[PDB]
């Protein structure tokens, strides 16, 4: 739908998320996921963060899953999960399916969607603004300034990660 | 309760009008308790390392009296200091709302009642 | 508040569900563990592009590059897991019964 | 310092002590085999440290004057006990041998530190891996019982595992007979009380079990009695050999920290040798374990921390 | 001396990419301080206008604000025109 | 001696104990002199002496 | 924070983004600088229990 | 010594906790009805101060 | 491990901790929070035996889980406020949605069921950290953001932390155990009145820090881990199994052992608040850790237990840890109590 195009996006977001968080097989849930990951991307795009969308494509898509999808190669269980092996993750999934499909319609409905906060489930297109950007981008110009005004936080996230492969190499040799 | 309040400079231990108040004395009985428990420490440590705690090294227990004995009055001075402060904003506030603290009239005994309860 | 809103609050939801709702296999969790941080992440950009909040679009990606530390920090520890007992499954994760 | 934190730091390590004299040896054998005579004669051919077979008093032989102490005040036992009495009740057999595996231990931890400290290799008799056949074998005519060795092996898990293994062993071979014939040479009348039972399982449970055991951990240097004679035939073979198997050849300066962090910390390699394990031979209830610690505290020099003791002659106290 | 020469010497002799690669880092972090043009640089990475240079309330005692961009008085970046 | 081997604390470590002086006389005479000029500012700041 | 110090030392820690009206890259405001301008200012020295 | 240094002493000791027992009182008064209000000099939970914000012009006219 | 790594790994623990009570920044106290997980795990696999890879997941496991779910609350935070400033949160449904973060990150309801078998799996100087410097972190936020707690909430916490936290000890037979069960009584403690006066909060954690600090190197000295093991230690140190008596009694809460000072004052902030049934089932329950209490009190000094006879082997060496700050930890966590007015330091 033209309209709610990135409620689209976000119901596809979801329904992957629901099916890889049902515990399927992990290559199988990594699928699942990849796919909510590579939806949620349009989402963010489609807001106007293309560095953003574009970014964690790069580091999460083609990051995250890839050494991910590693580790359960090495793990090659002899019986392999496909999601038919047990009525568990069918029965997430149909209902994932099932309270999703419920309170969008309810959200079709009237529009006073109250479930844990308040929600006005409107066509996502009006919260945007009327404010045009000039020449910079709003997006490229914020990460930007993690060189200028991103002094603490550029160093305790170098600190960490320095601290971060230091960690993975004393907990992996094993004494 | 104190943090926050105005003119609070974070990570001071004694600030500058804090000095306004009279210094403890070297023989406060609370001082010369820090020094005792300075003191209990030396024989714990020799104690606990198996040696004659009675005279097992004065320059151990020495440093543990003076060591006590020091952080004690610096100590001192700030708890003198925030209670000095608790109870001198509570004076400007009780002049501040006087609406709110009104003195009740005083009768003398010789009119209020209190109904004797005999005991039996 | 918007329904793109809620759809991953509701993603994070059922991702914290998930996670918390656990099953055989460790690796799924795993997968869950930094699921829901992606959502996290996803409407962390949200708001900040929403509210033009310029300066905060500090926050998406070092939100997820510590979300990967961890990640990092979470596989790390799973292999242990696997080179003493064969697979990651968490019904034997109970050698501290005692 | 020691090899506490603070020396490890300023770059003291332990490989670049080491040198190609750097070996554990145990030169075992049989009851009185002559194996205490080589023991000596292949320290002093290459210079390693030796250290005496250990007994019940090694550990009075290592603090203080390093000299004996009372059998009651240390120890309790009395291999002398269990020689003329096979079988008692106040359980001499067990409590001789459990004591002699810690007093082993102790002597392993001692040649470790010294090893680790200079670089030079140790030879010791009767390693604590070996100290099993014993046991084992008092067992088989009746010395100990079943519920004796679950203590002695649970103790030996939990302590001989961190303890790397040796490099070379020597297993002078001596035959029954033989020994059955020169143990009324000896003249000790304790060790005339020895039974050709118990005498036979010790050998069958050597080379069947103490070589195998630790075959893969160290390369087995076989020795006929004949052999231990020639001890310059014995020289070069041990020196024609590099003792692959193991992990000692795979060891560094990380897995050394550990090491000389435990053999220092004389209290810590003996600390899982006190078990709780409720055994009726070992077991001292409080009163007697009270009165022998007090007749142990008034002792000279044990009253207080080893340099603070008056009674001796530390002076300085009031400052030290 | 002689064993810095002869550390230098082995090192490039068999660890070349070494040697490069701690080189090229060692020059990289040392002459922007001694760089002149940097401060040529940032001057330049200022007078790039992004947004509109908002104009001032003209009510006297300020002489140095421009009453017009051709006029001689505020900032002039010939200096950029000829860099 | 009894002991065979000289232990760590069996000698007056003179640099360490000198210290351990060294750090309480110059403990001490900073908190006589504190006390002092603190009594004497507090006299003057209220007007007392 | 529970030790403010930045406060003591005066150093800017995490105070430059804490809020969408501070000091902003090239100028670029956020979408409520003037609800959050008018805002922050009625609540300076104010106390969180009566400013709410 | 006479039932004077008695009877003074204790004549002291009384007002001095009776000083104390009314201030103890009219502390906890103050601080339930300081805590509900405010507006003075202690619990004062933190706000954001003014300084941190941008009264320099925006690229947007209005902001 | 690596003394030289080992360092710098726990000294990042300290840095991130640090880090937690110096950022104004709700983003940063999140960077303290997992800056100090990243360098926490290795010291908990320093002895890398199965148990410890064992402790290690379940602990990475929970304290990943809040920390993500802690952003969330920030993310609402943000979503419904538009401010990162560290204080009073703005939204009912974050707001209970980081109390639960921040409770996992302490383990006092049903989220302390990682708190006994993380413990007993690591090692004893591992225990030491766990129990005493990865506490401050997540009461640093509480404390900074208490005003605004839902107190229904917090206080159903503090409960259920000292009722489980009581019942979980007079089972334990592990010193391990017995001692993380009663870190949880002493966290309800805290917590407990953390809404009301956070001044005893803080002074609940610096007088329970000390107990911790001092139990743990003593039963590190005692190279004791189980009931028997301590059973042992009055034979060859009876000093040491001394003191720890006194200090065991000073963890009841017994007058005048400093150690009743927390409780004694938690009841009386309480009773200022007109609440009253609070203080008093909170005292009753705290009976219950002292039974355990005693009960180790009963095996360690008060009867001497049977010994072996390797012990002899034991008297012969002296010890060669050096505990530092042991002397001044029993002292001052015993004795402590006439000094109690030293309150108003903290305010
Ligand atoms: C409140 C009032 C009371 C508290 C007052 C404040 C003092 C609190 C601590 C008291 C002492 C605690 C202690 O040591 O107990 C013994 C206990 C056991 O000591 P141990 O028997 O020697 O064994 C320790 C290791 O297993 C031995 O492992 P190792 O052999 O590898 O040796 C490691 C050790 C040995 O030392 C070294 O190796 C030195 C460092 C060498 C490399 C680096 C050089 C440069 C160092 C710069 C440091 C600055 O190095 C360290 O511990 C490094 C960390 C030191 C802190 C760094 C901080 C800056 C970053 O200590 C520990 O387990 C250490 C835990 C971490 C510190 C204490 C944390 C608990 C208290 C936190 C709350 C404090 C109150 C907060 C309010
Ligand atoms: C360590 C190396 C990196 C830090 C020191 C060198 C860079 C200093 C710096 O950028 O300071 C920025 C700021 C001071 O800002 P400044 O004045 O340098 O630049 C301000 C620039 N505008 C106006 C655009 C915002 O200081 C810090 O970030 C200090 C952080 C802590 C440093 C010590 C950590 C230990
Ligand atoms: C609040 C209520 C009370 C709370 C605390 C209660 C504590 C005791 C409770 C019971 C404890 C369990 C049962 C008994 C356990 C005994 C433990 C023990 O080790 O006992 C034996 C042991 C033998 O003594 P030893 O260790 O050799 O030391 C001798 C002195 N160097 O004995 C010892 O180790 C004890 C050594 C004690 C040394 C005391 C030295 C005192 C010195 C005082 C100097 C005073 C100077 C005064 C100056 C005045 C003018 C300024
Ligand atoms: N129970 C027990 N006794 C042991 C052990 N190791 C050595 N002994 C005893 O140590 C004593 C001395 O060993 P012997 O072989 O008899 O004599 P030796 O003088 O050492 O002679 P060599 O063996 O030739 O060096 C004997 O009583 C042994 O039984 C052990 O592991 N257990």
């Amino acid at each position: 739908m033209t309209m709610y195009i990135a409620f689209i996006l976000s119901t596809i977001f979801v329904i992957g998320f629901v099916g890889f968080s049902s515990k399927p097989s992990p290559i199988y849930g990594g699928l699942g996921l990849i796919v909510s990951g590579g939806v949620g991307c349009g989402i963010v795009l489609n807001f106007g963060g293309s560095f953003l969308g574009l970014m964690v494509f790069l580091i999460y898509l083609g990051g995250m899953l890839v050494v991910f999808g590693y580790t359960t190669a090495m793990a090659t269980e002899m019986y392999p999960e496909v999601w038919v092996s047990n009525k568990t993750v069918f029965g997430a999934f149909v209902s994932g399916l099932m309270m999703e499909f419920c309170m969008v319609y309810y959200a079709l409905k009237e529009e006073e969607v109250e479930i844990i906060f308040k929600f006005n489930g409107l066509g996502d297109w009006v919260i945007y603004d009327t404010g045009d950007s000039g020449f910079f981008s709003e997006e490229a110009m914020g990460i930007a300034a993690l060189y200028s005004y991103g002094t603490w936080l550029v160093i305790v996230t170098g600190w960490s990660l320095l601290i971060g492969v230091v960690v993975i190499m004393e907990i992996t040799r094993g004494n | 309760m104190m943090s926050g309040r105005p003119g609070r400079v974070p990570l001071q231990f004694l600030p500058n009008e804090a000095r306004s108040l009279p210094p403890p004395k070297l023989t406060d009985p609370r001082l010369v308790y820090m020094g005792f428990l300075g003191y209990c420490s030396g024989l714990i440590d020799n104690a606990i390392r198996r040696r004659p705690v009675v005279s097992a090294g004065l320059h151990r227990q020495l440093l543990y009296v003076t060591s006590f004995v020091f952080f004690g009055y610096y100590l001192l001075k700030r708890q003198d200091y925030m209670y000095a402060l608790r109870d001198h904003d509570m004076f400007a506030y009780v002049k501040s709302h006087p609406e709110d603290f009104p003195e009740k009239d005083k009768k003398t005994y010789g009119e209020i009642l209190e109904e004797f309860h005999p005991v039996r | 508040m918007p329904l793109v809103y809620m759809n991953i609050i509701m993603a994070f939801a059922i991702a914290l569900a998930g996670l918390l709702m656990y099953r055989s296999h460790l690796m799924s969790s795993l997968l869950c563990l930094e699921g829901m941080m992606l959502s996290l992440f996803i409407m962390s950009t949200l708001i900040i592009l929403n509210t033009h909040f310029t300066l905060a679009n500090m926050m998406p990606i070092i939100l997820l590059v510590f979300a990967a530390c961890e990640a990092a920090l979470g596989l790390s520890l799973l292999v242990m897991v696997s080179n003493t007992y064969g697979t990651d499954y968490v019904q034997n994760l109970n050698l501290l019964q005692c | 310092l020691q090899y506490g934190p603070l020396a490890f730091v300023l770059g003291e390590r332990t490989t670049r002590k080491l040198t190609e004299t750097s070996k554990v040896i145990t030169v075992d054998g049989n009851i009185c085999s002559g194996k205490g005579r080589l023991a000596r004669e292949i320290a002093e051919k290459l210079g390693l440290r030796h250290f005496p077979e250990a007994g019940i008093h090694y550990a009075d032989s290592t603090t203080g004057d390093g000299k004996p102490l009372d059998v009651q005040l240390s120890g309790n036992c009395s291999l002398e006990k269990f020689y003329d009495d096979p079988k008692s009740n106040d359980g001499n057999s067990y409590r001789l041998q459990s004591w002699l595996y810690a007093s082993r231990l102790l002597q392993y931890a001692d040649a470790l530190e010294h090893l680790l400290s200079t670089g030079q290799g140790v030879v010791l008799e009767r390693s604590i891996y070996s100290d099993f056949v014993f046991l084992e074998a008092m067992y088989r005519q009746g010395f100990i019982r079943k519920q004796c060795v679950e203590h002695y092996n649970e103790v030996k898990k939990v302590t001989a595992c961190e303890y790397l293994p040796p490099h070379v062993v020597v297993y002078v071979d001596v035959p029954v007979p033989e020994i059955q014939s020169r143990i009324q040479k000896k003249g000790n009348p304790h060790e005339m009380k020895i039974t050709a039972a118990y005498l036979q399982d010790i050998e069958n449970a050597y080379k069947k079990t103490f070589l195998p055991e630790m075959s893969e951990k160290c390369e087995v240097l076989q020795y006929s009695a004949r052999e231990a004679e020639d001890a310059e035939k014995v020289v070069e073979d041990i020196e024609y050999l590099k003792c692959d198997k193991g992990p000692w050849p795979d060891q560094d300066d990380r897995t050394f920290h550990r090491l000389r962090m435990l053999v220092q910390n004389k209290l810590e390699v003996l600390n899982y040798t006190t078990i709780p394990v409720y055994l009726p031979e070992i077991t001292i209830g409080a009163h007697q374990s009270d009165r022998v610690f007090q007749k142990f505290t008034e002792l000279p020099g044990r009253k207080y921390s080893p340099g603070y003791n008056e009674d001796v002659g530390d002076k300085w106290i009031w400052l030290k | 001396a002689g064993r810095i020469a002869s550390f230098l010497k082995n090192a490039w002799a068999k660890e070349p990419v070494l040697v490069a690669s701690f080189a090229i880092g060692g020059l990289a972090i040392i002459l922007p301080s001694l760089s002149p043009y940097t401060n040529y640089a940032i001057r330049i990475n200022r007078a790039t206008p992004y947004n509109y240079p908002v104009p001032l309330r003209d009510d006297g005692n300020m002489p140095d604000v421009p009453s017009h961009p051709q006029d001689p008085q505020g900032p002039s970046l010939e200096w950029l025109k000829n860099l | 001696k009894f002991y065979i081997r000289e232990p760590p604390h069996g000698s007056p470590d003179w640099l360490k104990v000198g210290l351990t002086l060294g750090t309480s006389v110059f403990l001490w005479i900073y908190l006589i002199k504190q006390h002092k000029e603190d009594v004497l500012e507090y006299k003057r700041r209220n007007g007392l002496e | 924070p529970f030790f403010d110090v930045q406060k003591r030392l005066g150093l800017d820690l995490d105070r430059w983004m804490t809020i969408q009206s501070a000091e902003q890259p090239h100028k670029i405001p956020g979408r409520c600088h003037a609800f959050e301008k008018e805002w922050i200012e009625c609540a300076h020295g104010i106390g969180g229990i009566r400013a709410e | 010594d006479g039932p004077e240094k008695n009877y003074e002493k204790t004549m002291a000791i009384l007002q001095i906790e009776a000083e104390k027992a009314e201030l103890r009182l009219k502390e906890l008064e103050v601080r339930r009805l300081m805590r509900a209000r405010g507006d003075g000099p202690w619990y004062q939970y933190p706000t954001i101060d003014k300084a941190l914000i941008d009264h320099s012009p925006k690229t947007t006219p209005d902001n | 491990m690596n003394p030289i790594i080992y360092t710098t790994l726990i000294m990042t623990v300290m840095s991130g901790t640090m880090l937690v009570m110096i950022s104004s920044h709700w983003l940063l106290i999140w960077i303290g929070f997992e800056m100090n997980l990243l360098a926490m795990i290795p010291v908990l696999m320093k002895n890398f035996n199965p148990r410890a890879t064992e402790a290690a997941t379940k602990y990475f496991l929970t304290q990943a889980t809040a920390s993500m779910m802690l952003m969330m609350a920030i993310i609402i935070n943000l979503l419904y406020s538009g401010q990162w400033t560290i204080t009073k949160m703005f939204n009912p449904v974050a707001m209970t949605m980081m109390t639960m973060a921040l409770a996992m990150k302490l383990g006092l309801s049903p989220f302390h069921f990682w708190v006994p078998e993380v413990t007993q799996g690591i090692s004893l100087q591992a225990g030491l950290l766990l129990l005493t410097w990865q506490k401050l972190a997540p009461l640093s936020v509480l404390c900074q953001i208490s005003q605004s707690i839902n107190p229904n909430l917090m206080l159903t916490m503090a409960m259920l932390s000292i009722l489980i936290g009581g019942w979980g000890g007079l089972n334990q037979t592990q010193l391990r155990k017995i001692m993380a069960y009663s870190s949880i009584a002493h966290m309800g403690w805290m917590t407990a009145v953390l809404p009301y006066n956070t001044t005893m909060t803080i002074l609940n954690l610096l007088i329970y820090i000390t107990m911790t600090l001092a139990m743990f190197m003593l039963l590190i000295h005692s190279s004791a881990t189980t009931t028997l093991s301590l059973s042992h230690t009055w034979n060859k140190m009876p000093v040491i199994t001394s003191l720890m008596m006194v200090t065991l009694l000073s963890m009841g809460g017994l007058p005048p052992l400093s150690g009743f000072m927390p409780k004694w004052m938690i009841i009386q902030e309480m009773t200022k608040n007109e609440s009253i049934i609070m203080p008093t089932l909170m005292a009753m329950t705290a009976l219950l850790n002292l039974y355990f209490y005693m009960r180790l009190a009963y095996s360690s000094s008060l009867t001497m237990f049977p010994s072996t006879n390797n012990m002899k082997m034991k008297w012969q060496f002296e010890h060669t840890k050096q505990m530092k700050l042991l002397p001044t930890m029993i002292v001052l966590s015993t004795l402590v109590l006439p000094m109690t007015p030293a309150l108003s330091s903290l305010n």
